[PDB]
Formats: C-alpha cells, structure tokens, sequence
C-alpha cells in the first residue's frame, strides 16, 4: 500500500495527478503546446 | 459502432462502452480513462484481449489483437521469477500503467 | 551493452540507444541502472530521471510517472507519462501550487481528496526540490 | 595489592562492553549509507536520526568506562 | 579482602553484558533509517516500535548494570 | 573464603549471556520495522511472529539469569 | 578447596556462550519477518524452514548449557 | 590441585566458543528464509547451500569443541 | 606450576576468538544465498567471491586456534 | 606479583573491546558496498559518510588499546 | 611464577579480539556478494572497496593480536 492507495486510487490516478502538476507547473508559452494532446473527451455509457 | 454492430449478438456480454471517439485525435488521457472505468467495473478479469487495427500503409492495415493479463496470472507466472524487488504492490501498480499503454498504442494505430 | 528507451507517449527521446548508466526515480527507492543491472520492474514516482552517455555526458529530464523495466538482454524500458526536460518549467507556479496543496490538505474532505492533494504536494514538492 | 589488583581485573572486563557500542555505532553508520542511497530525498531529515543512532549508539560504550571509573576508583 | 576482590571481578565481568543491548539498539536505529527511506509515510510508526524495541531491548543493559551494583553492595 | 570467591566470579560470568539475547531482540526489532515498512497491510501478523520471537529472545536471557542466581547462591 | 572454585568458575564462563544461540535465533526470526513480508502467500514453507533454523540453533545453545551442567558437576 | 582443576575452566572458556558458530548459522537459516521468500522456486538449491554454510560453520565450531575437550582430557 | 595453569587458562579464553569467526562465515555463507536467489544468472562470479570470503575469515580466524596451539603446546 | 598479575589481566582484557570497532568497521563498509551498488552515481557523498564512519568505529578501539596502555604502565 | 603467568594469561585474554574483525570480514564480503550481484558491471569498482574494508578492518583484529604479542613476548 502508499498514502495515496489507502483512500483506493489506482496508479492510473496516481499517474494522471502528478502529470496535471507537471503540466500545471511549466513554461508561460509551453501551456499552451502542452494543454493540447493532455485532455479528455471520451465519455461513458450506462449499461 | 462496434457497440451497435455487435449488440445483436453479444448484446447482454457488453461490460462498458465508450463514445466521442476518432472526433479528435486520441490522448493518454483517454487511455487512462479507459484503463480506470475498466479496473473501477467490479470485474475480475483473469486474461484479455484487445482487438485493433493495425497500420501496415496508407493502402493496408491489418486487425491485430495484443493479450493482456492480471496481476494473478503475472505472479504465478514463472518466467517472472528473474525480476527483483517484484512483491504484489509494484507489480500490479506496473499491470495497470500496462494496461493504459496499450490501449492507449490500440488508441494510436 | 544497454539499450535504453526513454519515451513519453507524446515524444520519443531515447529509441534502443547505448547509454553508459541511467538513474531513476522509483515508488521503492531512486536507483541507477548500468550495462547488466539484475532485471526489474518499477513505476516511477514525480522525480528527475538522469542520464549519462557512453561518454561523461549528462542530461536531466523531469518525469511525472510511468514504469522502467530492466531485462534479461540488458534493455531499459522508461515509459514515462509525462517527461519535460528541466528548462521547461517555472518555479512560482510550481512553489505556489505546493503551498496551496499543504494549505487545503488541513480539509479532510475525505480520504481520496487527501491522498489527492498528497500526491499533488509530493509532485510540486519533487519540482521544486529539482529546481530549487 | 589484592584490592589494587581487583580493581585492575574488574577494569579488564569493564571496557570490554565497548565493543558493543563497536558494533552499535557502525550498524547506524551503515544502514543511514543504505537509507541515503535509496532515498537522497531524505538526507537532512535523515542526519537527525543518524545523530540520535549515534548518541544512544555510545551511551552504553561511555557507562561501561563509567563502571571501570568505579572498579577503580570505587 | 580476597571476597571484595571477587566481588569486583565478578562486577567486571558482569557489566560486559550490556555490548548487547548496544548492538541490538543499533541494529533497531538502523533498520529505522533504512525502513522510514523505504516508507516514509509511516514515521509515526516508525518511531513507536523502534522505541518500544529501544526500551525493551534496554533491559538487558539495566539488568547487567543492576546485577553489578547487586554484586558489588548486596 | 575461596568458595564464594567463585560463586562471585561465575555468577558474574554467567550474567554476560544476556549480550547475545540483547543482540537479538535487537535484530527481530529491526526486522519487525523493516517489514512494516515494506508491507504495512500486516501489522499484526507481523507482530504474532515478532512477539513469538521475543520469547524465544527472551529464554535465553532468563536462563542465564537463573543460572546466575543458582551458581551464586546454589 | 580450590578445585570447587575452578570448577564454579568454569561452569560460570560455559554458561554464558548460549549468547551465540540467542543471537542466532533473533536473526532467524528477523529474516522471518522480512521473507513473510516479502512473500505474505508462503509462510508455511518459510516457517518450516524458520522452525528447522530455529530448533537446530536450539539445540547448539542447549548444548552449550549442558556442558555447563557437566563442568559444574563433573 | 590447581593445575589439574585450571583445566576445568580452560575447558569452559574454550566452550564459549561456540557461541559466534551459532549465531553464524542462525544468520545463515535466517539468509536461506530471505533467498526462498524472495525466489521460492529455488528450493533445491538453497537448501544445498545452506547444508554447505552449516557444515562449514558448525565445523569452525567444532574446533574449538574440541580444544576444550582435549583441555580436559588430552590437556 | 601456576604457568602450566595459566597456559590453559589463556588457552581457554584465546579459543574463544572462533566465535567472530563462525558468525563471518555465516554471515557470507547467508549473503551468498540472499545474492544467488535475487540474481540467479551469474551464478559463478557469486562462489569467486563467497569462497574467497569464506576461507579469508576462516583462516584469520584459524589464527586465534594456531595461538591457542602454540601456548598449550608450547 | 600479583599486583603486575592484574596488570597483565586487564590490559589483556581491555584490549578485546576492539573486537567491536572491527565489527563497526565491517559493517559500514558492507553498507556502503550496498548501497553504492544500489545508487552508485553517488558516491562523492557516500563515500564521505564510510570515511565518518570509519573516523567514529576505530575511534572505539583506538580507546580500548590506550585503556590497556594506561593500565599496563600507570 | 606468578609474573610469568601473568604475561601469558594476558596473550591468551587479549587474543580474543580478532571475533570482531572475522565478523566484519564477513559482512563486508556478504555486502559484496549482494552488491555485485544486484549490478554486476559495477564490479571491479565493488572488489576495490570492498577488499580495502577486509583489510583497513582486520587492521584491527591484527592490532589485538600485536598487543598479545607484545604482552607475551615483552
């Protein structure tokens, strides 16, 4: 187990935090060719 | 697509299923989503498939299928018997970044 | 000899190169790997994996997470989730957002908003310790 | 004297105990190295354990020199 | 005093046995270090069995010395 | 007077055994916290085993300690 | 008489080497706990080897304390 | 006498030899649980060695056994 | 003669010394196991380095017996 | 007599208590072989934590051989 | 004569002290086999350190061993 596992994160979450702060925490002009190829847009459906 | 050409037959083995993709270019991030929705589902899946299509070129592509495994199978798993400091804890954390990769690299091809 | 392969899933760095020793962060413990280091499996932690080339060269860059496999054959595999070279960061931010994370993790939401914020605290925190 | 000469046997066998603190001090000194490498994002906290590994490690190696201070002078 | 002087051999013997509880507070002060640079999170822990270990293993050192005060007066 | 001359002397001998019972109580509590830190999802199973070791630690310790009493009244 | 005290004496030094055993079954212990934790599936097989280790340390410090009984009463 | 009861305790101190042997092969037993936890494949072979380091422990030992018992009888 | 005693008295307590001995040889004869089963390819290269330990130790060990020898015999 | 008698006896049992700063000295070395094999692009501090440790482990012997010059000429 | 006894019951006392520096021998050449094994490129770097801790700590022992001669033959 690790403080972060405790609560029940898998590494995946433990992975995609770290890099949301590492995206967070670069360059002024890097922001914005690194926000791009970050996000998100596939969605689920009930079954 | 694969949802509806396969929920004829098949229909009620659906386990969970996605949309919004191939509208822009795939990300880890939507490996990582898809790696959590399957891991969160309660079920306990002991081997895997993944069924993709392969880019050979521009004319050709050919539908590949990679194996996956669980973290059961790659502890009993002899072969793993030369990789140290391998207790339950990292190896399963390393199983679950695995299994984003290659849906992410399905995800790509 | 070994083959290294440092990769991001947007950017390649390394593809089979020979590399001298690489040093890597780990969730168990930073450690280094050299031409026929025993075979391994890890998942990286928010640190700074270091390489050195055949010669005395070095190279600095900053990974989020992922995975470093050593092999039988002497391969290294360092899948990295998110890998920056060092001059592509600021330090404010970096500092900023630790301080931020420390100043809420006093809110026990609950435990997985805890753990959250400790894994964004340990991250900024591996930033700035690079940086600072 | 059979007393003097007492004293001496006595203070002998009390600096041997040293030893122990020998032993004692390296085992810190050695596992703070193991620590260090595995983990060099722990140096400072960690001098403060080695220091404390360290103090405790020779208590007993001084208070055994205490019992020959006794033995022969006592 | 052929007896005080067999007393006084006897405590310098006898207060050897604490090197023991030296090399066991220093294979728990290590094994601290090096498993607090494995699992820092746990500190609080840490400290908790290593010095419960420290007090528990102390117990031979103070019965070493006590028997030699024991010894030498009683 | 030589009689109790070396009662002191081989009580106080035998009061050293309890050096290595010290040694190892020492050990089996550096290795309870290594293995905590390692795996902490098992305290206290951990804890049945260390304690297990404790007393069979503790046997020989208190067996030098009885011997010592028998040799030096008996 | 002089020879019952040498023969105290002699006992009294025997009886204090089962420090060795004592010593030995800590650090069999310990490696219990570092392999269990290791290994949390197979701790049978591990505590069948542990117990093996064990007895036969064991009896080595045993033998040690019959040697002792022996020069004390022969 | 005395130098025909000095053998009493040349032979006990001699006998407290033994007890760095048995520490020795308890670190060895306790190094065989660590290698079969960490490789429980190689039951075979572990066990040979520790039979090895055993052996050779328990001999280095042995000598000074011996040394006390010839204190006391071959002096 | 209180010298033909006294011979056999340092002989006894030199004798002693084999005891850091054996502990070295179980020491390297445990870390060979620990070293095999972790990286059990280069089998070899891991005996030109256990044996070589072993007899090294031993044989400084063996120096304490060859002192031993040498006053009880000479 | 027997007052240069107790002389010999203590300076050659204040001499032993070295036995632990050799032990000391092993095992810091053994740690730093470890944990330079760990984490070897070190070393420009490990290195400097083995010198400390060397300084601090013979420091203990280095006392217990002045221990037994003092006892065996003042 | 009780002199000459004296000198060769502090040779034999003083002797034991190479315990300590066989145990270090051991532990710095198990030290070795782990590291080597876990990094073998490392290893003519391993062997040097490791081969200057055998003998830079059976400095030690071979000092305990000096001083018994000089106490035997002076």
């Amino acid at each position: 187990v690790a403080y972060w596992r405790q609560a029940g994160l898998s590494y995946i979450r433990y992975s995609q935090i770290c890099a949301k702060a590492v995206r967070d925490a670069l360059k002024t002009e890097f922001k914005a060719n690194a926000m791009k190829t970050s996000g998100s847009t596939i969605k689920i459906v009930k079954v | 697509k694969i949802r509806s050409i396969l929920h004829r037959t098949h229909s009620d083995q659906f386990l969970v299923t996605f949309k919004e993709v191939g509208r822009r270019p795939p990300t880890f991030g939507d490996a990582s989503v898809i790696a959590l929705e399957l891991l969160n589902s309660g079920y306990e899946f002991d081997e895997g498939s993944i069924i993709f299509n392969r880019f050979r070129s521009v004319i050709s592509y050919k539908t590949e299928e990679k194996p996956i495994f669980s973290l059961d199978t790659i502890s009993s798993a002899e072969s793993m018997s030369i990789y140290d400091d391998i207790d339950a804890d990292v190896l399963r954390n390393y199983q679950e970044y695995s299994l984003a990769n290659i849906i992410y690299y399905s995800l790509k091809e | 000899q070994m083959s290294f392969t440092f990769a991001s899933p947007t950017q390649v760095f390394f593809n089979s190169a020979n590399v001298r020793q690489v040093d890597v962060p780990t969730q168990t413990g930073a450690f280094g790997i050299l031409a026929a280091h025993v075979p391994t499996l890890q998942v990286l932690r928010p640190g700074l994996v270091v390489v050195h080339a055949e010669d005395g060269t070095t190279s600095k860059y900053f990974v989020s997470s992922g995975s470093v496999t050593v092999n039988a054959d002497s391969s290294v595999q360092l899948l990295a989730e998110e890998a920056v070279t060092l001059d592509m960061l600021d330090l404010g931010a970096a500092k900023a957002n630790l301080e931020k994370a420390q100043s809420e993790l006093l809110g026990a939401a609950d435990e997985a908003t805890r753990a959250e914020i400790q894994i964004r605290i340990e991250a900024n925190e591996a930033l700035v310790k690079a940086l600072e | 004297d059979i007393d003097t000469a007492a004293k001496f046997i006595g203070a002998g066998a009390a600096t041997v105990g040293v030893a122990g603190s020998g032993a004692g001090i390296g085992t810190v000194f050695g596992s703070l190295i193991i620590g260090y490498a595995r983990n060099p994002s722990l140096k400072q906290q960690l001098f403060s354990y080695a220091i404390l590994g360290f103090a405790l490690s020779e208590a007993m190696g001084l208070f055994c020199l205490m019992v020959a201070f006794l033995i022969l002078f006592a």
